[PDB]
């Protein structure tokens, strides 16, 4: 218990709660009463977080192709830059992957249907990238060990 | 001195030095945070051009100022938004903030000050506004309830 | 009330040395246009009114204006298209999800009052008046 994070849901502007299911699937859900929609938001750097499903203990990650997946182990793909757009929304993007030449970030995002999107199809200034933490409580976390 | 094509005027090391000096007045324990309720005072207390003189609410609410739980704002976010107000908006700006965060991280051994974003100044403003309405409505209902009660008299 | 404020009020009162319809004229000279019903309420909270009672009536009216403005501005924050209307659904969402959240029973009551014509739209100025009527 050295890190000061939060237990929280992540509400998507698209009208869903982010969800990480037992089977490892990521998506948005209308079910405001789901154990999974719970996340540990863990600070691993200045405006850097890890996002972990409380029920599954899996970390959200983005691979080199822009695809979001779940990881049992904490890796550099599990770190998200946290930023706010227009002072109203929170955006999460890859720390290590980026639009080559474009210099544009790759974001966590849901589409109108609540489906997870390819990181490079999500733009910071678009509804898909727009989230709002719905915090339950403050929590202390042992720091995750970084793997490869 | 640093100046861009969009800058109202240039900034110098003295401005950043002045920034910390004022910061320490509001954050004497170097927690790296101030409470949002003193942000307006902090902004007004800086020297020009970083200063945002009162009334300064509109300017502040228009800046990207993320708030950690509860209602606490990091010095780095404040530092960046205030300097961007002066230097002006630019493409590189967004990328420059990422680099600044990285440099701050490399220089800072005190990791305890890293906390995730929970809300924003604008969201807080909406919570406050909603409460004004909620209080008005409860006052209204209570006045009504007592009124009905007193009728029997 | 400040001496500056009392001065202005004595000035306006002296110009009409007071009847009930005289108050209407005094209010007009202070830039107000209260309805007769509004005038009656001001009088009731206190057909001839003494000065010191006028001051009390003015002090109260300025307090009321402040609270009316505070609530109106609070509603303005949520009328993001600036048309004076907020949909009942949005009002319901804001009231139950932000601040000191209203219960289902409280919010049902708010919508019952705030959307009389039942068109799914709230004229918030109307509702502001309702909540400041007393
Ligand atoms: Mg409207
Ligand atoms: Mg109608
Ligand atoms: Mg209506």
């Amino acid at each position: 218990p050295q890190l000061k994070g939060i237990v929280t849901k992540l509400y998507s502007r698209q009208g869903y709660h982010l969800q990480l299911q037992a089977d490892g699937t990521i998506d948005g859900t209308k079910d405001e009463d789901s154990t999974y929609t719970l996340f540990n938001l863990i600070p691993v750097g200045l405006r850097v977080v890890a996002i972990q499903g409380v029920q599954t203990k899996l970390y959200l990650a983005m691979n080199s192709e822009g695809y979001l997946y779940t990881s049992e182990l904490f890796t550099p793909e599990c770190k998200f830059k946290e930023s706010v757009f227009e002072n109203y929304y929170v955006t999460y993007s890859s720390m290590i992957y980026r639009q080559q030449q474009s210099g544009r970030g790759w974001y966590l995002g849901l589409n109108k249907e609540g489906e997870i999107m390819k990181g490079n199809h999500v733009k910071k200034n678009k509804p898909a990238a727009h989230f709002l933490p719905k915090p339950l409580k403050v929590a202390m976390y042992k720091e995750p060990s970084l793997h490869d | 001195s640093v100046a861009t094509e969009e800058s109202t005027e240039p900034l110098s090391e003295d401005d950043f030095d002045m920034f910390y000096e004022i910061w320490e007045k509001f954050d004497p324990e170097a927690t790296q945070f101030i409470e949002y309720s003193v942000l307006s005072d902090f902004a007004d207390a800086l020297s020009e051009p970083l200063r945002i003189a009162k009334p300064n609410q509109i300017s502040l609410i228009n800046m990207d100022l993320p708030m950690v739980s509860g209602d606490r704002i990091h010095c780095m976010d404040i530092l960046f938004a205030f300097t961007k107000r002066v230097l002006g908006e630019s493409g590189e700006m967004d990328a420059l903030k990422i680099q600044m965060e990285e440099k701050f991280m490399a220089a800072n051994p005190s990791k305890i000050s890293y906390e995730p974003i929970t809300t924003t100044l604008r969201r807080k403003h909406e919570e406050v506004s909603a409460m004004v309405i909620q209080r008005a409505f409860r006052r209204h209902l209570l006045q009504r309830s007592l009124k009905h009660a007193s009728f029997l008299f | 009330l400040t001496e500056e404020q009392i001065a202005e009020f004595k000035e306006a009162f002296s110009l009409f040395d007071i009847t009930t319809k005289e108050l209407g004229t005094v209010m007009r000279s202070l830039g107000q246009n209260p309805t007769e019903a509004e005038l009656q309420d001001m009088i009731n909270e206190v057909g001839t009114i003494d000065f010191p009672e006028f001051l009390t009536m003015m002090a109260r009216k300025m307090k009321d204006t402040d609270s009316e403005e505070e609530i109106r501005e609070a509603f303005r924050v949520f009328d993001k298209d600036g048309n004076g209307y907020i949909s009942a659904a949005e009002l319901r969402h804001v009231m139950t999800n932000l601040g000191e959240k209203l219960t289902d029973e409280e919010v049902d009551e708010m919508i019952r009052e705030a959307d009389i014509d039942g068109d799914g739209q709230v004229n918030y100025e109307e509702f502001v008046q309702m909540m400041t009527a007393k």
